[PDB]
């Protein structure tokens, strides 16, 4: 039972870092507009 | 379950390589 | 001048890509063959496709690097 | 050249990397039809410019040594 | 600059010339920048696997 | 410094995702190992550098300026 959790929360664990180097990402590209 | 073991453990070895 | 002209033709050549040009085998058998001898439910289908779908992109990707390092 | 609460939302993130990366894809091939365009580009302005260079040296000095020879 | 003022300045050797005093003061600043910049771009590419 | 035929196409998708991964993990591993040697290299040779900076500058000027006093 217990290793599926794991890997769900593995998965979870992925997902949150992605979303949030999208954030970080959108934040510089209105960085670069500015400049621009 | 053969297979979803390797798929648990590189699912693992990503999380892992990510945090690091 | 003329080691200039030599830099910005081994420029040109390790920075082709297979999107801008074709690797020939004619090339590669006369630089890579005898001349460095020479020389030196609804929810289940959703990973169904979505995982397949990003290891394809992954592939793609790796194999469109490895074009480019036999070009450097 | 050429030519429960928690198996729902990991369903959610897959999917969503999926999008993003289909979106990546289309953004990525509308850079690369731009970089062909200003390859093109380039190598009309290669040809060009080295007619210009022989045409242009060949018509300062010409009249003169044909003159004189 | 250095060059442009170099047929223009009085050659001789009692004293030296406020020109040249303020030139040498902007060289020895610029040399300044240079090697603060070069320490800046050091401590900027630091890692982990390379320094604690 | 420090001193279903679906299912499984996916499961062989994630696993090589992750085999991937591990090789390009000993890549960088080894280009780490080049970059500390050339950072060690270079850290010899500012010693070095410096040094010879001052002993060429010394060893030129001292010995007319020792005997003008
Ligand atoms: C479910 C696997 C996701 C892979 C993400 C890769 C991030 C570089």
């Amino acid at each position: 039972h217990d290793e599926i959790k794991s890997g769900i929360d593995s998965t979870n664990y992925i997902v949150k870092q992605i979303k949030e180097k999208n954030a970080y990402d959108e934040e510089v590209g209105n960085w670069n507009l500015v400049g621009q | 379950p053969q297979d979803l073991k390797e798929a648990v453990e590189a699912i693992k070895y990503i999380a892992e390589q990510l945090e690091s | 001048m003329l080691i200039v002209m030599n830099c910005v033709i081994v420029l040109n050549v390790s920075l082709r890509t297979p999107n801008t040009h074709s690797l020939s085998e004619k090339i590669k058998h006369l630089f890579l063959g005898f001349l460095p001898k020479y020389l030196g439910a609804p929810e289940i289908k959703s990973c169904v496709e979505a995982c397949n779908f990003i290891a394809k992109s992954t592939k793609e990707q790796n194999d469109s690097g490895s074009e480019n390092e036999n070009w450097v | 050249m050429k030519r429960n609460p928690d198996v729902k939302s990991a369903i959610e993130g897959v999917k969503y990397i999926a999008e993003h990366m289909k979106s990546d894809e289309e953004s990525s091939n509308a850079a690369e039809e731009w970089k062909y365009v200003a390859m093109v580009i380039d190598h009309i302005l290669l040809c060009v410019f080295m007619l210009i260079c022989i045409i242009g040296t060949v018509s300062v000095f010409a009249g003169r040594l044909i003159e004189l020879s | 600059f250095l060059l442009l003022l170099a047929d223009k300045v009085p050659e001789t050797s009692l004293s030296v010339p406020i020109i040249i005093r303020y030139l040498m003061f902007i060289m020895i600043l610029v040399a300044f920048s240079v090697i603060l910049s070069v320490v800046v771009l050091n401590l900027h590419h630091r890692s982990p696997n390379t320094h604690t």
